[PDB]
This record gives structure tokens, C-alpha cells and sequence, in this order.
RNA sequence: UGAGAAAAGCCUUCUCUAGCGAUC
């Protein structure tokens, strides 16, 4: 998709024209055109922000699992 | 692009003067019977005689 | 809420009914179809937006369209291309436009568009693409290279 | 409260209020709150990686792949098919528990935990079979959260005497145990 | 016109059947994708 | 239904090829390769792509119109040829 | 003032802002 052009099918230079960028160095495209790189971030970032955490078997006492509106306020 | 770059317009915009900045950006984009607006009288009449 | 989303299912209707007088695609397929389509727009006309929402529905209705492409050349049916096939197209190029409108600073959504509209788009329509691109993008020389490569 | 006695004594896991309501999830992982906007596609990633991830360690888990970790399952809702059906996934999260019990400690062990209690409620339909489970571990904070998700309030039930240590979050003693 | 819309029936039949016994790999790929992986029976 | 004002707008985004018109040269290797080209016969623009404000110099120039188009079925055509042996 | 007065724990009904959504 970045270089497939129809110049390339028909044989008209030696070379083509490079861009500096290709896909491989950037994160690469979002979709496949063919028979994922933002859900395992979502995934990691969900992962970091959990009630299990480093020291979780130091703690000697479980934090709530819930709490009332009445007693959070 | 660059600080010292922005100082130029910066006192170019003051002065009411067109920089060559300000003009590439109006001739590229711009169709060549068209209305523009500017917060300044002065630039106003610098760029309706440049352009 | 469900007012545009019904609008939306009802303009998606058509080219559903045409596939079933084709044959290529039986009344529970055009079911699920339905239904998954309902889902997916569910996500996007929310007032809290994300973009891999975007990306979904642009997903399948690519996947919806090669499946299509598959099962005409086994069945030889070639007529009818304009009541479905440029309806989707046209229907992922306002997904599209609003997705760019939304997030302009993503370059990468910005290829993405670029090769949905190499791949399935008029030729003037792609040259709309390179055009907004270069008008907020023009600090970047490898955008002005590709549309020159072009 | 004859009626209120009759009317809770009916009460079933398949009739429960947060089927229809999303003010509340119960998640083994996060807060109820954060647990509450998190899409079925997000906690389907999270439990294939834990899969995946146990792949590695202990080969024979690949049977799972199919029942439990697939497209089908995803789709599957308890509620809406027959006995039958529910009996055979109860044997087959009954097998894939034992399965886990070696391996409760480690992470992605918990990751498809999580996946389990997030599609099939098996804290309202296998309660059984996750105390089982997580029996062996009694003395850490993550049992303390497994049973923070059952509900044990009524005394005539039958883990009634683990009430205490969902409401204080403390480990189970082992001379209760004995 | 009631005998050709008979005609155009017979047609979708045989479209139907045709489209069915015989599937690529490839296919039943961007099936499940499609219609999803859903038994009701 | 009547909608005012009368008068057509034209779209939003011009196509590219419509705004190559507008610019001119002011950089000085821009004006050596305006000289070269007019000198020569070769023209700046591509006449079917960038459209002009709607006698025998209009038509020669309508037949160089011709021949532009008739390159560009020439290179659709071998291009074709080119696909169609890939094919087999 | 006079379902006296005072304090704690649960449900019900509702009020304000503040972002967010309208770009196809």
C-alpha cells in the first residue's frame, strides 16, 4: 500500500521515489485489508489502574469493596 | 518554525506590514470576489494592495 | 439518541433488501447483519466519542465489502454495483470525514483514508483528501512527497 | 415480612436486578465504578491474554479454547438457553476450575477469572465451584476479594460463616477452618 | 407478470443453494467477522 | 421546496488540482523553469486536470486537448495489457 | 410551636451547576 504502484507493474524508471517514513517505523495502519496496537494499550492501561497492586500482600487489611454514597460523602 | 521566527511576525504584525510568511499562506490557499477578514485596518489595506 | 441511528438503519435498508433479491446473502445473514450494524452505531453516536469506535465501523464495512466482492465473482452476478457498493463507499467516507474532522492531529487516520481512498474511492476524491491534508500538515515534507509520488 | 420471607426465598440468580441495570458490576480486578464502563470486547482481550498467557506454562488448557474463550462464547448469555445447556457449561467451568486452582496465583490466571465473573456470573451460578477454587488459598488478600464478590448475608446459607471476613476484608483464620 | 416473478424465485433458489455447499477457507473467515458466531439450535 | 439565496455555491474542497492554478513563481528556480518551458512548447499545467474560466490558437490547442487524452487511454491501455498477463 | 423535642443508620422523589455532544 505504501509502495505499489502501477509505474512499478509497468517498468518505466530504475528507481521510485523514496519518502523518508515508512509504516514500519510508525505505529502502522489501523485496519487490515487483508485475510490491534490501541487494544492491548487499552488493555495495559486498563491493567495498571487495578485495586491489586505491589505490597497488596503487605496491607493487613483489605480495603472495602464498596462503599455506600452516604458514607463516601 | 522557530522563536526567533515568531519574533519577525510578530513585529510585522505590529507595524502592519505583510510578512513574506504571511503572504505564502494567503496565496496558497486562497481562490483567485473574496472576502477577508482582519482584526487590524492597517494590514487590511497592505494586503489588498499586495494581493 | 436512536433517532439518528434508526435514520441511519433505514438508509442502510435498501442495499440490504437488493443483496436478498440477489441471492447472495440468505434473510438470516441480512439479520445479523442488521444487528451488528445496529451495535456498531450505537458506539459512534454517543456524546462521549472514541476513535477506536471509528476504526471498528470502518473495519466491517470493509469486511462486509470483500465478502461481497468474494461471492459475486462465485455467483457471476456483476450488475447492481452502484445501488450497494457505492452506498458503503460513501457511507465509510462520511465515517471518514467526521473521524478526520474529529481528531485532525492523527497523521495515521489520515493515511488510513488515503488508502481506503486509493483502494475504493474516485480518483477526485482522493485528490480532496491530499488537500486537506496539506492544508493543516504542511510542516511535514514526506506528506508533501506523497501527494507529489501520487 | 411472610410475603418478604416468600418473595426473598423465590429470589433466583437468573432474576437478579444488576442483569438489567449497569449501575453495578462486579469485577474481581477493579472498583465496581470503573468496572461499570468497560466494554465486553475490552474484558474478552483481557481474558483471551490470560489464556494465551497460560498457554505457555502448562500446555493442556488448549481445550478451553473453544467453549469458554471464543466467539461463541461471547455471545452465549446463560439466561436465555435451557437447563441442559446450562448444566453443560457448568461442568465445563467446573473443569476448567480445577484447571486453574494450581495456577490461582499467578496473574493470568486471575485475567480469565475475571473474563469467567464478567460473562458468565459465576459468582451467582457456581459459587461451589469457585470456593473450591480458591479454598487452598485462604491465607491471602485475594481470596479476601473472591469472597468480597459472593453473597453470603442470609444465616440459613450455606457459607454464612464466611461473612466476616468479606465484611472486614481480613484473610480466613485457619482454627475457623479446622 | 406473475410467471416472471415465479422466474425470479426458482432464481434466488438456485443462488442460494449455490452459494452453500461449497465454501472457501477464506470465507468462513470474513463470515464470523460478518454475521458473528451465533448457534440457535 | 424553494431555497435561497438562488445561487449555486461550489464545493468545499477543491480537488488539488484546481488550486495548482492559482500559484505563481517568485522563487528564482521557479522562474528559470517557467523560462525553459515556455521557450520549448511544453505547457506548465495539465490541461484535462486544471480546468480554465468558463480562435486557431484555441484550436490547436483543443487538438493538443486530443492528443492529452489520447496518451492517457494509450497508458490505460497497456496498463491493461500488463494486468491482463499477470492474470493468466 | 404543639404528626412534642433530640440523635443516629436505610430506601423514595427531586434540584443546581460543570464538562461532554452537535464538524458528515
Amino acid at each position: 500500500f505504501l509502495n505499489s504502484t502501477k509505474a512499478k507493474l509497468l517498468k518505466l524508471t530504475s528507481s521510485s521515489i523514496d519518502p523518508g517514513l515508512s509504516i514500519k517505523q510508525l505505529g502502522g495502519l489501523y485496519i487490515n485489508f487483508n485475510a490491534t496496537q490501541i487494544k492491548e494499550k487499552k488493555k495495559n492501561e486498563l491493567l495498571q489502574k487495578a485495586v491489586i497492586t505491589p505490597d497488596f500482600e503487605k496491607n493487613h487489611c483489605v480495603p472495602p469493596y464498596s462503599e455506600s454514597k452516604y458514607q463516601l460523602q | 518554525a522557530s522563536s526567533q521566527v515568531a519574533l519577525e511576525n510578530a513585529n510585522a504584525v505590529s507595524e502592519g506590514v505583510v510578512h513574506e510568511d504571511l503572504r505564502l499562506l494567503l496565496e496558497t490557499h486562497l481562490p483567485s470576489k473574496v472576502l477577508l477578514g482582519v482584526g487590524d485596518p492597517k494590514i487590511g489595506a497592505a494586503i489588498q494592495e499586495e494581493l | 439518541m436512536a433517532e439518528i441511528i434508526q435514520e441511519r438503519i433505514e438508509d442502510r435498508l435498501p442495499e440490504l433488501e437488493q443483496l436478498e433479491r440477489i441471492g447472495l446473502f440468505s434473510h438470516a445473514e441480512i439479520k445479523a447483519i442488521i444487528k451488528k450494524a445496529s451495535d456498531l452505531e450505537y458506539k459512534i453516536q454517543r456524546r462521549t466519542l472514541f476513535k477506536e469506535d471509528f476504526i471498528n465501523y470502518v473495519q466491517y464495512e470493509i469486511n462486509l465489502l470483500e465478502l461481497i466482492q468474494r461471492r459475486r465473482t462465485r455467483i457471476g452476478y456483476s450488475f447492481k454495483k452502484d445501488e450497494i457498493e457505492n452506498s458503503i463507499v460513501h457511507r465509510v467516507q462520511g465515517v471518514f470525514q467526521r473521524a478526520s474532522a474529529k481528531w485532525k492531529d492523527d497523521v495515521q487516520l489520515w493515511l488510513s483514508y488515503v488508502a481506503f481512498c486509493k483502494k475504493w474511492a474516485t480518483k477526485t476524491r482522493l485528490s480532496k483528501v491530499f488537500s486537506a491534508m496539506l492544508a493543516i500538515h504542511s510542516n511535514k515534507p514526506a506528506l508533501w512527497i506523497m501527494a507529489a509520488k501520487w | 415480612t411472610s410475603l418478604a420471607q416468600q418473595l426473598q426465598r423465590l429470589a433466583l440468580p437468573q432474576s437478579d436486578a444488576s442483569l438489567l441495570s449497569r449501575d453495578e458490576v462486579a469485577s474481581l480486578l477493579f472498583d465496581p465504578k470503573e468496572a461499570a464502563t468497560i466494554d465486553r470486547d475490552t474484558a474478552f482481550a483481557i481474558g483471551c491474554t490470560g489464556l494465551e498467557e497460560l498457554l505457555g506454562i502448562d500446555p493442556s488448557f488448549e481445550q478451553f479454547e473453544a467453549p469458554l474463550f471464543s466467539q461463541l462464547a461471547k455471545t452465549l448469555e446463560r439466561s436465555v438457553q435451557t437447563k441442559a445447556v446450562n448444566k453443560q457449561l457448568d461442568e465445563n467451568i467446573s473443569l476448567f476450575l480445577i484447571h486453574l486452582s494450581p495456577y490461582f496465583l499467578l496473574k493470568p490466571a486471575q485475567k480469565c477469572l475475571e473474563w469467567l465473573i464478567h460473562r458468565f456470573h459465576i459468582h451467582l451460578y457456581n459459587q461451589d465451584s469457585l470456593i473450591a477454587c480458591v479454598l487452598p488459598y485462604h491465607e491471602t488478600r485475594i481470596f479476601v476479594r473472591v469472597i468480597q464478590l459472593l453473597k453470603i448475608n442470609n444465616s440459613k446459607h450455606r457459607w454464612f460463616w464466611l461473612l466476616p471476613v468479606k465484611q472486614s476484608g481480613v484473610p480466613l483464620a485457619k482454627g475457623t477452618l479446622i | 407478470a406473475v410467471a416472471a416473478a415465479e422466474e425470479e424465485r426458482r432464481l434466488r433458489q438456485r443462488n442460494r443453494l449455490r452459494l452453500e455447499e461449497d465454501k472457501p477457507a477464506v470465507e468462513r473467515c470474513l463470515e464470523e467477522l460478518v454475521f458473528g458466531d451465533v448457534e440457535n439450535d | 421546496q424553494l431555497v435561497f439565496p438562488l445561487e449555486k455555491e461550489e464545493p468545499a474542497i477543491a480537488p488539488i488540482e484546481h488550486v495548482l492554478s492559482g500559484w505563481k513563481a517568485r522563487t528564482p528556480l521557479e522562474q528559470e523553469i517557467f523560462n525553459l518551458l515556455h521557450k520549448n512548447k511544453q505547457p506548465v499545467t495539465d490541461p484535462l486536470l486544471t480546468p480554465v474560466e468558463k480562435l486557431e490558437e484555441a484550436k490547436m490547442r483543443r487538438a493538443e486537448l486530443q492528443r492529452a487524452r489520447a496518451l492517457q487511454s494509450y497508458y490505460e491501455a497497456k496498463a491493461r495489457r500488463e494486468k491482463k498477463i499477470k492474470s493468466k
